[PDB]
C-alpha cells in the first residue's frame, strides 16, 4: 500500500540497474559492483516491454541525472494537455471555490452574533477573496501534480500486471511511469550551459567531448528517477500554492501592514532557489541551508544596536560567501551565470522587514525539496571525528563528578525528608559530617572547598528495577538489526553475487515480542547484568538513514531485540529515577516575570530573603548545541557517571552496555542495493572494511543513552555556575540548549551601560563554559556561539524582548486533502485539517487565511476520495454505490455542517477561536449547528437531523468515551484494529507472559468490570474512565493498541495467517457501511426522538435528553450526572462599554437579585513594543496572567510516608484514595476496595488506609472538572493581549455549587478582546471596559451528591499472581 | 628493759616513715614530671585535622585519576618507545604535563605523532579565550571588499571602485575593522549603502587628504559602461574626500577621473 | 605482753616494708612508662610535617595533568568485568583490541 | 613521764601516716583526672590515622596492578 | 595504762590496714596505664607505615607521567 507522502529518504542507486535494462547510461552510483552486476529478475524483462522500447526509440543513450532537472520540470510543467485521469481534478473546481465563498459567510455570521465582527466595514469583501483565490499563480499546476501522483499511485500498487505502465504527454515534457520508476523526456534547449558547450548536469560523468558525438542530431533527453521525486515535487507544489495563498488573503485584512512578508518577494526566492539549484546540483543545498540562520540574524538586528549585535549576522555573511566560493572554483561557470547564481544570500541580506515578518519567512526552509544521500559520504561524516583521539584534563572531570554527586543529593535531599544515611567514614568527610549532624543542607555560596569530600559519601540503592507502567515501549512497530550470524541476508541477492548461507525470519518488533517465551523485567536485568550482549551472536548495529533533511547524510542505529530491550529498559530507569535532579525544560522570560521573585531567585551571594531590595535584574543568554555532544564522548570521561548510576541502583554491568558493545560491532549501512565493497562470499565472516564500513567506532549514537548525556552536561553547566559567581538557568530542546545568565544592579546605572554589562558577563559565562568544555573533550564553535540580550529563540517559542513572535506557516502549509490515514479514511483525513487549522490559529493573528485554506482543502479531499479511491477499483464511484442517484453540492455541504460528535463530518468549529478545550463537546455542536442553520432560511431541518439511531454498543465504549453518543456515525476504526490485534494475539502467544494476561475468560470479565463500574445510582461515567485504567483491563487494552499505518495491516504475516476471510474485504465493506452512514439523510433517524424533543429551547437540555436517550440499555432508569455543560458563547453576552457611558443592563435597577457579570479593562502601561505600538499584539504590560480564586482547599496528609514505592503501588493507593473518597454516605466501602486492590500489592486492606490521604472536597463534579484537571485549557490566542487586561470576577456576587468553568472565563473575555481590535490603531480604539452579563438560561444550581453502591463485583482477581504491571510480592 | 626496746621500735618505725615519706615525695615527682611532658602531645593534635584534610583530598583524587584510566596505561618509557613504531599512540590512555609536552611540540627532533600534536593543539587552543574576541569575526580585504559588493546594485558602477580604493587603503594603512565598523553602523542607522560608502570617506581620518590612486588604461574599452557618464577633467589639487573616486591616466598622457 | 607487743610490732613493719616495696615498684613502673612513651613521639611528630608537605606538593602538581586517551580502554574494561564474576574469558572470535 | 611521752609520739606518727595517706589518695585522683583528660584525643586521632592508612594501602594496591 | 597501750595498738593496726588497703587501690589504679599508652603505641607503628605507602605513592607516580 503506496503512501501519499514523503516517508523516506531520496536515494537513486537501484536506478543504475534500471538503465542498464534498457542500454542506456547513467552513473547514480559510487559502488563499482552495481556496474557489473547481474540484473534481477524484475528490472530486467523491459527489453520485452513494447511501450518502453518505443518510448527510448529517439533519444540518446547518454542520460542526465534528476538532481539538476528537478526545477526545471517545477517551472516547465503545467497542465494543459492529455491525461488518462478520466475525472480531471480540475473539472470539481468551481464547487470548491463556491464552499470557500461559504466560509467568508457563517464565519463572519458567527463572529457578528458573537459581538466580535469588526470595526471597519467593506463591501468589496466576496469578490476580493474570489480573485485572490482565482488569480493564484500554482493553481492549475497543484492539480496537474495531483493528478500525477494519482495515476502514480495507482501504477505503483500493481507493479506486477500490465497496467503499471502510464504514459502522460503535456506540451514539452514526457513522462513514462513503469513499477516504482519514472522517466522523463524533456529538450535540451531548456538545459543551462557550461562554458564548455554542455549541460552544466553532463559535466559530472561525461568529457566534454564525449557529450558531444553522444548527442548529435538529437534535441530531446531522458532522465531516469524513482517514484518518490514526484510525490516531493508534488508536496513542493502544494506548500507553495498554500503559502502565496495565505499571504495574498492576508493582505485583504489588513492593507497597511500584514504579519505576512509578501506574495511578490517569496515568488522571487523561489525562483533564485530554483535557479541556483538548477545550476549547482544537489551540492545547491548548501546555501539553501542558510535561510534560518540569517532571518534569525536579521531579527536579532530588530532591536537596539550594539557593538557585538551585528557579529551574528557578518559571521553568516562570511560564511556563505566562503562556502559559494568554494563550491563554484572547479565549476566553470559563465561571467554572467556567476553574476545570477548570488541572487538568493543577496536578497535575504537586503530584506527590509518587521520581525513578526521575518520569524514567518523563518518557516519556508524545505519548499525547495531536499538533496539525495549516499551510504558512502553518510558514513564518511560520521567515522571522521567518531575515531579521534583526544586530550582531557582529569581536575575538570573530578569537578564535573563531584558537582554530579552534589546536585544527586541536593535532589535527594529536598524531596521526601533529608539526608540518605550515608554508610561512610566520618573523618573522610571533615566538614560535611557537621552539616549532617545538624540535618542541613550547605548553602550554594560556600561550596568550593568541601567539593572533593562529595566523592567519599556512600549510601544504599537509592532508586528501584521498577515503577515501570506501560508496556507499549516494549511493542512499539520498529524494526530492529539481525542477529551477527546472518547479517547480510538484508541485502538484495543479486547485487551481493551470492547466496547468503543464513537467512533470517523476522525484522519486527511485535512480531518478535510475542515470541518472547521468557519475558519479565527481571529477566531483562539478568541478561544485561551477566554481560550476554557480548556474545558473538548480539553484535550487529546497523545503521539507517535519516528522514527529510537538508544535511550531507544522518543517520540512526538498529541493534539486536534483546540490545534494544535492554536500551529501552535503561531509558525507562532514567526517565523518573534519575534525571530529575536536572530539570530541562526551564523555559522562563525575565522580562513578563516579577521583580521581586526574579531578585530573591538572582541572588547568588546567599540572602534570598534577606537581601536588600531595590535592584533590577537584567538576563542575556546565549545558544549552544547538543546534538554534536553525542560523538564527542569517550569512555574515559563517562566511566565515574555510568558507575555511580549502577550504584543508585540495584544493578553491576547494566548502564554500560553500550561502550562494550559499540567498539566490537562492523559498522554499516544496511540498505537494499548497495552492499558493503568488496565484499564475497570467502570474506563472509571477517568481512573488509572500505569506503562504507569501519570497526573502531569509540565515540556515541545519537538517541542512545540521551538522558545521561543531558544529566553530564547540566552537571557541567551547574560546575560552571559554582565557578564564577553568576545565576545561571538551563534549558534543553531537540537539539538546542539555552542558557540564561542573570546580572542583578544595584540600580542608579540607567539603561545604556547596563545592557552592555548584562552581554558581557554572558560572554565571559560562555568563554569559561567553552573552556571546561573543551577539556572535557567536546569542543564548541566560538564563530556559531552567540550572545542575545533580549531575542531568545528556543523550541516551539521565540521572544524578541517579551514579545511573542507568531510562527504560523509552519503548521498551516502542511494541509493537504491526501493524507496517512489508515485506508485513506475521509474522518481521518478532515480530523488532520482541523486539527491543523487549530494549531495554526492558535499561533498568529489573522483569523481568514488559515480558515480559507482548510475550507479549500475539505472539499477537495472529498471530491478527490469520491472519485479516486486506492482501496477499490479503477473506475468506481463512491458516491453512486450507496445514494443510487449521482451526488450533488447541496448533500456535502449540508454533512459538512454536521459536527462528528452527532454523527456528521464537521471539525472546523468557530468556537475553537476562543479556546481550544471545550466543556462540552455536544452543547457546542448544538449551538453550531443551531446558528448555521438560522443563517440560511432553513431552519426547519434542526429536530430531523440530531435524532438518528442508536446503534448496538456495549459497556466498554462508554467507559473509553465518557461524554460521547450512541451513534454508528460517530465511531472511528480503532476498534476494528483492536479486534484484529485480539485475534492475532490469540492465534499467537507464546510470550508465557501475555498468555496468562490474555486468558479465555478476559473478555467476558472485562464486559463485567465494566458493567459493574456503571452500576451506581447516579452513574458517572468520568469516575469509571478514571477509575478503570489502573485495573489489568486497562493493561490489555493499552497493550491491544498498537496499530498506526495501514502498512502493517496488509504486509503482516501474523496477522493475515487467520484465513476465514482477507482484511481487505472487511475493510471494503466497512468503508462502504461508513459511506453509506453520511450523505444519506433521513434515512437513519427516527420519530420518537424527535417529537420528544419538541419545543425544548434549551441546548443544555437537549444533551441532557440526548445523553438520556442514548445508552439505554446500559442506564434503564438510573439518572447520569456530570457530563453535560453548557456552551459559554450562548452563556454570557457583551455590551461593550466607552469611556463615558453607562452598561443598560446594570442600568436596570437590579431589580430582583441584581445583575451579575464580569468586567474587562484596559492598562495603560506598555513597558516594550516592537516595531511600534499600533497593534495592540505588538506591545505587552505589567503582567500577572491572572494567579486563581483560592483554587481550592487541599486536605490530607499520609500516615506513613513510603519509600521508594513499585509501578502497582502507587497506582493501589489512587485505587484507594478515590474510592474512598466518592462514595462517603456508606460503611460499605471496605467491601469494594479489597477485590481491586488484591489484584495489585501483596498488602492488605486497613494497612494502606493510613498511606493513602485523607482528601475531602466537596461536590467532587467540581473536582473532576478542574481540580483533577483532566486537561487544562489553555488558550488559542498569543499571550501578548492577556498580559494588558484586568479581569474582574468578584462582581458576580453569589457567583449566578456554580455550573461556570471559571478558567475558561478569562480565554473567553481576553478571546474576545483580541478578536475584536486585531486591525485597528491602538489609540483609535474608541471603547474603554467590557461587561460580560450572564444570561438566566443556561446556568444551574447543582447540588452535592455522592456515589452509592449496592452489589460488589465478586469476581477473583487472585489469579494474578505473575509479573509486569499486575501483583508483585 | 622493755621501755628500752619500746623506745628502740619507735624510733625504727619512724624512720621506716620517713622513708615511705621520701618514697612517697619521689613518686609524687614522677607522677608531675610525667604530666609535664604529656603537654607537648596535647598540643600536637591541632596539626592531624590539616594532614587529614590534604591526605583525603589527594587520595580522592589519584583514586578518581585510576578509576577512569583503563588496565592498561602503558607507562612512560613504553609510550616514548612504542612512539618509535610510526606515529602510532600507544593504545591504552597516556599521561603527561602540559608544560613538558608543550616544550616537546616545537623540538621536532623525536618525531612526536601527528595525532597527539593535533589533539594537544586542539586542547590548547581555547586557552587564549576572555569575555572580548570570543566571537569576534576576522577580516581580510577580500571579505570586506565582496560584502560591500553585496550591498551595490548594479555591476561597474563607479562605487565598486569606490570601494575597491577604500580597502586598498585599508589594507595599507591596517584599518579595516574600523570602517567595518562604521558601515555597519550607517547600515543600522538607516542610510542605503552609497550614503554609507559617502559618510565612510568623509568620517575616517585616514581618507582625509589624500590623493587619489591613478589607474593606467589606453581607451575606453577598459572602463565599465556604467562609468562612462562620470567623466571629468582632473583638477590641479584633487580630493579623495571632495567626491573624486579615481585618477584614470590614458596612453597618451591624459588624465581624467570620476567624481560622485 | 612484751611478747605480744613485739610480735605486732614485728608486724607492722614487715607490711610497711611491704608498702614501701609496692610503692618503689610502682614508681619504676612510672619511670619507665615516661621513658618508653615519649621515646618515638619527636620521631612521628617530624614526620607529620614532611608528610602533610608531600602531600601537598602533590596535590599541586595534579593540576598540571593532561591525558590522551588510547583505543583499547573499552576492551580491556570489558574483559575485566567478564573476569570477575564466571570467570572464563569472553568467548571468540578475539575483541577489538586484545593485548 | 614516759608512757605519755610514748602515746604522744605514737599520735604523732599516727598523724603523719595519715597525711601521707590523703597525700597519696590526692596524687592517684590528680592522675587518674589527667588520664581522663588524656584518653580521648588521642584515640580519635588514631581512629583517623588508621583509616587513613587503610585508605591508602588499598589506593595504592589499586595502582600496583598497573605497572 | 594496759588499756590504753591495747587501745593505741589496735589503732595503729586499723591505721596501718588502711595504709594497705589504699596503697594496693592506688597500685591497681596505676597498672591500668598500659591501656591507655597502647593506642600511642599503635599510633607510633602506623605513622611510619603511612609514610612509608605515601613515598611508594609518589615514587609510582614518576613511574607513569614522564615529566621533564
Ligand atoms: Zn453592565
Amino acid at each position: 500500500y503506496p503512501d501519499a507522502r514523503l516517508s523516506s529518504p531520496i536515494v537513486l542507486d537501484q536506478c543504475d540497474l534500471v538503465t542498464r535494462a534498457c542500454g542506456l547510461y547513467s552513473s547514480y552510483s559510487l559502488n563499482p559492483q552495481l556496474r557489473n552486476c547481474k540484473l534481477p529478475k524484475h528490472i530486467y524483462r523491459l527489453k520485452y516491454d513494447v511501450t518502453v522500447t518505443k518510448f527510448l526509440s529517439d533519444v540518446p543513450v547518454a542520460t542526465l541525472p534528476i538532481d539538476f532537472i528537478v526545477p526545471i520540470l517545477l517551472k516547465a510543467l503545467s497542465g494543459n494537455g492529455f491525461c488518462p485521469v478520466e475525472p480531471r481534478c480540475q473539472q470539481f473546481l468551481d464547487e470548491i471555490i463556491k464552499y470557500t465563498m461559504q466560509d467568508a459567510l457563517f464565519l463572519k455570521y458567527y463572529l457578528k452574533n458573537v459581538g466580535a465582527q469588526e470595526d471597519c466595514v467593506d463591501d468589496h469583501f466576496q469578490e476580493k477573496i474570489l480573485s485572490s483565490i482565482q488569480g493564484n499563480e500554482f493553481l492549475h499546476q497543484m492539480f496537474f501534480w495531483y493528478d500525477l501522483a494519482i495515476l502514480t499511485r495507482r501504477g505503483r500498487l500493481n507493479r506486477g500486471n500490465s497496467r503499471s505502465t502510464w504514459f502522460v504527454h503535456d506540451d514539452l515534457i514526457d513522462i513514462l511511469g513503469y513499477g516504482d520508476y519514472v522517466f522523463w523526456k524533456i529538450p535540451i534547449s531548456l538545459l543551462p550551459l557550461n562554458t564548455q558547450g554542455i549541460p552544466h548536469a553532463a559535466m559530472d560523468w561525461y568529457q566534454t567531448s564525449v557529450f558531444k558525438e553522444a548527442v548529435q542530431g538529437h534535441t530531446h533527453i531522458v532522465s531516469v528517477s524513482t517514484a518518490d521525486v514526484l510525490i516531493m515535487c508534488k508536496d513542493l507544489i502544494t506548500c507553495r500554492f498554500n503559502t502565496t495563498l495565505i499571504s495574498k488573503i492576508a493582505e485583504v485584512e489588513d492593507p497597511v501592514c500584514s504579519d505576512y512578508p509578501n506574495f511578490k518577494i517569496v515568488s522571487m526566492l523561489y525562483q533564485s532557489g530554483d535557479y541556483l539549484l538548477s545550476i549547482l546540483g544537489s551540492d545547491g543545498y548548501k546555501i539553501i541551508k542558510f535561510l534560518e540562520p540569517l532571518c534569525l540574524a536579521k531579527i536579532q538586528l530588530c532591536s537596539k544596536y550594539t557593538e557585538r549585535k551585528g557579529r551574528f549576522l557578518t559571521q553568516m555573511h562570511l560564511a556563505v560567501n566562503h562556502t559559494l566560493e568554494e563550491i563554484t572554483e572547479i565549476r566553470a561557470l559563465k561571467p554572467s551565470q556567476a553574476h545570477k547564481i548570488r541572487e538568493f544570500h543577496r536578497t535575504l541580506i537586503r530584506l527590509e522587514m518587521t520581525p513578526q515578518q521575518l520569524c514567518e519567512l523563518f518557516s519556508i526552509q524545505k519548499h525547495w525539496g531536499h538533496p539525495v544521500l549516499h551510504s558512502e559520504t553518510a558514513i564518511q561524516k560520521v567515522k571522521k571525528h567518531a575515531t579521534v583521539l583526544k586530550a582531557l584534563r582529569p581536575i575538570v572531570i573530578f569537578e564535573t563528578y563531584c558537582v554530579f554527586k552534589y546536585s544527586i543529593a541536593k535532589h535527594y535531599f529536598d524531596s521526601q525528608g533529608s539526608w540518605y544515611s550515608v554508610t561512610s567514614d566520618r573523618n573522610l568527610t571533615p566538614g560535611l559530617n557537621s552539616y549532617i549532624k545538624r540535618n542541613q543542607f550547605p548553602p550554594l555560596p560556600m561550596i568550593k572547598e568541601l567539593l572533593w569530600e562529595f566523592y567519599h559519601l556512600d549510601h544504599p540503592p537509592l532508586f528501584s528495577t521498577k515503577i515501570i507502567s506501560d508496556l507499549s515501549i516494549f511493542i512499539k512497530d520498529r524494526a530492529t538489526a539481525v542477529e551477527r550470524t546472518c547479517w547480510d541476508a538484508v541485502f538484495e541477492p543479486n547485487v551481493l553475487g551470492y547466496n547468503p548461507p543464513h537467512k533470517f525470519s523476522t525484522k519486527r518488533v511485535p512480531e518478535q515480542f510475542l515470541e518472547q517465551e521468557n519475558f519479565s523485567i527481571e529477566n531483562v536485568l539478568s541478561y544485561a547484568q551477566k554481560l550476554e550482549y557480548l556474545l558473538p551472536q548480539y553484535r550487529n548495529f546497523s545503521f539507517s538513514l535519516k528522514e527529510k533533511e537538508l544535511n550531507v547524510g544522518r543517520t540512526f542505529g538498529k541493534l539486536p531485540y534483546p540490545t534494544r530491550n535492554v536500551q529501552t529498559l535503561c531509558e525507562a530507569l532514567l526517565a523518573d529515577g534519575l534525571a530529575k535532579a536536572f530539570p530541562s525544560n526551564m523555559m522562563v522570560v525575565t522580562e513578563r516575570e516579577q521583580k521581586e521573585s526574579l531578585l530573591h531567585q538572582a541572588s547568588w551571594h546567599h540572602t534570598s530573603d534577606d537581601f536588600g531590595e531595590h535592584a533590577t535584574v537584567r538576563g542575556s543568554s546565549f545558544v549552544t548545541d547538543l546534538e554534536k555532544y553525542n560523538l564527542a564522548f569517550r569512555y574515559e570521561f563517562t566511566a565515574p557517571f555510568i558507575e555511580y548510576c549502577n550504584r543508585c541502583y540495584g544493578v553491576k554491568n547494566v548502564f554500560n552496555w553500550m561502550h562494550y558493545t559499540i567498539p566490537q560491532c562492523y559498522m554499516h549501512v544496511s540498505d537494499y542495493y548497495n552492499p558493503p565493497h568488496n565484499l564475497t562470499l570467502e570474506n563472509r565472516n571477517n568481512p573488509p572494511e572500505g569506503p562504507s564500513s569501519y570497526r573502531g567506532h569509540m565515540g556515541g549514537i545519537e538517541g542512545l543513552q540521551q538522558k545521561l548525556w543531558t544529566s553530564i552536561s547540566c552537571a557541567q553547566i551547574s560546575l560552571v555556575e559554582i565557578k564564577t559567581g553568576f545565576k545561571l538557568r538551563s534549558a534543553v530542546m531537540g537539539d538546542n540548549q539555552c542558557i540564561t545568565v542573570l546580572s542583578v544592579f544595584p540600580l542608579e546605572t540607567d539603561a545604556d551601560e547596563q545592557e552592555q554589562s548584562a552581554e558581557d558577563n554572558a560572554a565571559r559565562v560562555a568563554a569559561s563554559l567553552a573552556k571546561v568544555t573543551s577539556a572535557c573533550g567536546i569542543f564548541l564553535k566560538p564563530d556559531e556561539t552567540f550572545v542575545h540580550s533580549g531575542f531568545i529563540y528556543f523550541g516551539k517559542k521565540q521572544y524578541l524582548n517579551g514579545v511573542q513572535l507568531p510562527q504560523s506557516l509552519k503548521t498551516a502549509t502542511r494541509m493537504a486533502p491526501l493524507s496517512d490515514a489508515i485506508f485513506d479514511d475521509l474522518q481521518g483525513t478532515l480530523a488532520s485539517i482541523g486539527t491543523a487549522f487549530e494549531r495554526s490559529i492558535s499561533e498568529t493573528r489573522h483569523i481568514f487565511p488559515c480558515r480559507i485554506t482548510a475550507a479549500f482543502h475539505t472539499f477537495f479531499s472529498v471530491r478527490i476520495l469520491q472519485y479516486h479511491h486506492l482501496g477499490f477499483n479503477k473506475g468506481f464511484d463512491l458516491g453512486q454505490l450507496t445514494l443510487g442517484k449521482p451526488l450533488d453540492f447541496g448533500t456535502i455541504s449540508l454533512a459538512l455542517a454536521v459536527p462528528q460528535v452527532l454523527g456528521g463530518l464537521s471539525f472546523l468549529n468557530p468556537e475553537k477561536c476562543f479556546y481550544r478545550n471545550l466543556g462540552d463537546p455536544v452543547t457546542s455542536g448544538l449551538f453550531q449547528l443551531k446558528t448555521y442553520l438560522r443563517m440560511i432560511e432553513m431552519d426547519d431541518l434542526f429536530l430531523p437531523l440530531i435524532a438518528k439511531n442508536p446503534g448496538n454498543c456495549t459497556a466498554i465504549d462508554f467507559v473509553l468515551n465518557p461524554s460521547g453518543l450512541n451513534v454508528p456515525g460517530s465511531q472511528d476504526l480503532t476498534s476494528f484494529l483492536r479486534q484484529i490485534v485480539r485475534r492475532t494475539i490469540t492465534l499467537s502467544a507464546k510470550n508465557k507472559l501475555i498468555n496468562t494476561l490474555f486468558h479465555a475468560s478476559a473478555d467476558f470479565e472485562d464486559e463485567m468490570v465494566c458493567k459493574w463500574l456503571l452500576s451506581s445510582t447516579p452513574v458517572m461515567s468520568r469516575f469509571a474512565a478514571d477509575i478503570f485504567s489502573r485495573t489489568p483491563s486497562g493493561k490489555r487494552l493499552q497493550i491491544l493498541g498498537y496499530l498506526e499505518g495501514t502498512r502493517t495491516l496488509l504486509a503482516s504475516k501474523i496477522i493475515n495467517n487467520n484465513t476465514e476471510t482477507p482484511v481487505l474485504d472487511r475493510l471494503r465493506k466497512i468503508t462502504l457501511q461508513r459511506w453509506s452512514l453520511w450523505f444519506s439523510y433521513l434515512d437513519h433517524c427516527d420519530n420518537i426522538l424527535a417529537e420528544a424533543l419538541t419545543q425544548i429551547t434549551c441546548t443544555v437540555d437537549l444533551a441532557q435528553i440526548l445523553r438520556e436517550y442514548s445508552w439505554a440499555h446500559i442506564l434503564e432508569g438510573r439518572p447520569l450526572i456530570g457530563a453535560t455543560l453548557p456552551c459559554m458563547i450562548e452563556q454570557f453576552k457583551v455590551v461593550w462599554l466607552k469611556p463615558y457611558e453607562q452598561c443598560p443592563q446594570c442600568s436596570n435597577a437590579k431589580q430582583p437579585g441584581g445583575k451579575p457579570f464580569v468586567s474587562v479593562a484596559v492598562k495603560k502601561h506598555i513597558v516594550s513594543a516592537w516595531p511600534n505600538a499600533s497593534r495592540i499584539s505588538w506591545t505587552i504590560g505589567d503582567g500577572i496572567p491572572y494567579i486563581g480564586s483560592r483554587t481550592e482547599d487541599k486536605i490530607g496528609q499520609p500516615a506513613i510516608k513510603p519509600k521508594c514505592p513499585s509501578a502497582a503501588l502507587r497506582e493501589a493507593i489512587e485505587l484507594a484514595s478515590r474510592l474512598t473518597w466518592v462514595t462517603q454516605g456508606s460503611s460499605n466501602s471496605d467491601l469494594l476496595i479489597k477485590p481491586f486492590l488484591e489484584a495489585r500489592v501483596n498488602l492488605s486492606v486497613q494497612e494502606i488506609l493510613q498511606m493513602t490521604p485523607s482528601h475531602y472536597s466537596g461536590n467532587i463534579v467540581h473536582r473532576y472538572n478542574d481540580q483533577y484537571s483532566p486537561h487544562s485549557f489553555m488558550a488559542n490566542r498569543m499571550s501578548n493581549s492577556a498580559t494588558r487586561l484586568i479581569v474582574s470576577t468578584n462582581t458576580l456576587g453569589e457567583f449566578s455549587d456554580s455550573n461556570i468553568i471559571f478558567q475558561n472565563v478569562i480565554n473567553y473575555a481576553v478571546a474576545l478582546f483580541d478578536i475584536k481590535f486585531r486591525n485597528t490603531e491602538a489609540t483609535d480604539i474608541q471603547y474603554n471596559r467590557a461587561h460580560l452579563h450572564l444570561t438566566k438560561c443556561c446556568t444551574r444550581e447543582v447540588p452535592a451528591q455522592y456515589l452509592t453502591y449496592t452489589s460488589t463485583l465478586d469476581l477473583d482477581l487472585t489469579r494474578y499472581r505473575e509479573n509486569e504491571l499486575i501483583y508483585d510480592n | 628493759h622493755s621501755f628500752e626496746e619500746v623506745v628502740q621500735t619507735l624510733a625504727s618505725l619512724a624512720t621506716v616513715v620517713q622513708q615511705q615519706t621520701i618514697a612517697s615525695e619521689s613518686l609524687e615527682q614522677r607522677i608531675t614530671s610525667l604530666e609535664n611532658g604529656l603537654k607537648p602531645v596535647y598540643d600536637m593534635a591541632k596539626t592531624i585535622s590539616s594532614l587529614n584534610r590534604v591526605c583525603a583530598e589527594m587520595v580522592a583524587k589519584y583514586d578518581l585519576l585510576v578509576m577512569t584510566t583503563g588496565r592498561a596505561t602503558a607507562t612512560a618509557a613504553a609510550t616514548e618507545a612504542y612512539w618509535a613504531e610510526h606515529g602510532q599512540p600507544p593504545p591504552g590512555p597516556s599521561l603527561y604535563e602540559e608544560s613538558a609536552i608543550r616544550g616537546k611540540i616545537e623540538s621536532r627532533d623525536e618525531t612526536v605523532p601527528q595525532s597527539v600534536r593535533e589533539a594537544f593543539n586542539n586542547l590548547d587552543s581555547t586557552t587564549s579565550l576572555t569575555e572580548e574576541n570570543f566571537g569576534k569575526p576576522d577580516i581580510s580585504a577580500k571579505d570586506l571588499r565582496n560584502i560591500m559588493y553585496d550591498h551595490l546594485p548594479g555591476f561597474g558602477t563607479a562605487f565598486h571602485q569606490l570601494v575597491q580604493v577604500i580597502c586598498k587603503l585599508g589594507k595599507d594603512s591596517n584599518s579595516l575593522d574600523i570602517i567595518h565598523a562604521e558601515f555597519q553602523a550607517s547600515l543600522a542607522e538607516g542610510d542605503s549603502p552609497q550614503c554609507a560608502l559617502i559618510q565612510i570617506t568623509k568620517r575616517v581620518p585616514i581618507f582625509q587628504d589624500a590623493a587619489p590612486p591613478v589607474i593606467h588604461i589606453r581607451s575606453r574599452g577598459d572602463i565599465p559602461r556604467a562609468c562612462q557618464k562620470s567623466l571629468r577633467p582632473v583638477p590641479p589639487s584633487p580630493k579623495i574626500d571632495r567626491g573624486w573616486v579615481c585618477v584614470f591616466q590614458l596612453q597618451d598622457g591624459k588624465t581624467l577621473g570620476l567624481k560622485i
